[PDB]
């Protein structure tokens, strides 16, 4: 089951589409 | 809500756009 989910640490990829260049406040608690 | 919470699907990327810098 290798889908584009976001479990473990693959969410940063989803947030990459958010701003990407400018970056984001990726501070997952 | 920015950790891997989104695991039951892919979470609308547009929804994560608010987290941009």
């Amino acid at each position: 089951e290798v889908n584009q989910h976001l479990c473990g640490s693959e969410l940063v990829e989803a947030l990459e589409l958010v701003c990407g260049e400018r970056g984001f406040f990726y501070e997952p608690k | 809500g920015i950790g891997e919470q989104c695991c039951t699907s892919i979470c609308s990327l547009y929804q994560l756009e608010n987290y941009c810098n």
